[PDB]
């Protein structure tokens, strides 16, 4: 429901330090 | 994890520690609801090694960051109510269908550090499970064929099936995928002992959600050139996942 | 491992 949306990142619109590396590969 | 880096606080809030009450780290696991944990069947049952863990042998620890400190006010430790192993798990040959569900004695409460990951739908699976797309693995396992103080993270590329097949003598099944950089890639990384049962997750670019595509399963050595880590294929087994929860929780 | 609460 609320699955996979992190309280400290997605919910606050902050990115973790290497998640762009994932998105950039897609 | 080999060649990874320390995780950020709350970076992988579905990461679970399978803890043996000697009191030792057995494997990772992942939180998929308030009452359900997903892990590798071999974490619990591996007859060749005389491993057959029962509900009362284990503890599940959630919201952890540090490998060894008891993180007062942060982590939550649950008791298992029941273990479910895939009826067709193949421990005799290749760890085919390396997956289990653990139902907690009581629903856990979400927090900044505890949150469930999503399970893929056929279409999320269809577009993300592609060679070259990167996923993320996490765990507290060996660093080297050797232990971190905190949770480690590493981003790894999915590799083409043929390449997977040709790197080993084990025979590979549709229930597995492999990931890692190729010798040529000049980027390393791999899961290692103690990482098993942890999540291989990807972040959907459509809905900005994190999906668990794989489960740390098996490999040969850690971060070897020309070798690759193998993961259970979560989507292919989703039917079985649904079911158990449905037929029982 | 730092010991854990006994209640667990
Ligand atoms: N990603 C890697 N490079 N790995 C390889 C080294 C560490 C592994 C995590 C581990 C955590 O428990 N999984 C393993 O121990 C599962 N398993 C059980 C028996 C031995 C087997 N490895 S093996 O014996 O080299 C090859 C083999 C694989 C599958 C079934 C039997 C034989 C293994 O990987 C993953
Ligand atoms: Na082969
Ligand atoms: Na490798």
């Amino acid at each position: 429901a609320d699955c996979g949306l992190r309280p400290l990142f997605e919910k606050k619109s902050l990115e973790d330090k290497t998640e762009r590396e994932l998105l950039e590969s897609y | 994890i080999v060649e990874g880096s320390d995780a950020e606080i709350g970076m992988s809030p579905w990461q679970v520690m399978l803890f043996r009450k000697p009191q030792e780290l057995l494997c990772g696991a992942s939180l998929i609801s308030d009452r359900w944990v997903l892990t590798a069947a071999h974490c619990l049952l591996y007859p060749p090694w005389d491993k057959n863990f029962t509900e009362n042998d284990l503890l599940v620890r959630i919201g952890k960051h540090s490998r060894t400190r008891y993180e007062r006010n942060i982590e939550k430790i649950s008791m298992l109510e029941k273990i479910y192993i895939h009826p067709r798990y193949n421990w005799r040959e290749n760890l085919d269908r390396d997956i289990a569900l653990m139902k907690l004695k009581k629903p856990v409460a979400f927090s900044d550090y505890i949150h469930p990951v999503c399970l893929p739908d056929r279409e999320t699976a269809a577009s993300l499970l592609q060679a070259g797309y990167k996923g993320r693995v996490t765990g507290w396992g060996n660093l080297k064929e050797t232990q971190p103080s905190v949770l480690q993270v590493v981003n790894l590329p999915i590799v083409e099936r043929p390449v997977c097949k040709d790197s080993t003598r084990i025979r590979i099944t549709d229930n597995m995928f492999c990931a890692g950089y190729k010798p040529d890639e000049g980027k390393r990384g791999d899961a290692c002992e103690g990482d098993s049962g942890g999540p291989f997750v990807m972040k959907s670019p459509f809905n900005n959600r994190w999906y668990q595509m794989g489960i740390v399963s098996w490999g040969e050595g850690c971060d070897r050139d020309g070798k690759y880590g193998f993961y259970t294929h979560v989507f292919r087994l989703k039917k079985w996942i649904q079911k158990v929860i449905d037929q029982f929780g | 491992f730092e010991e854990i609460p006994e209640e667990y």
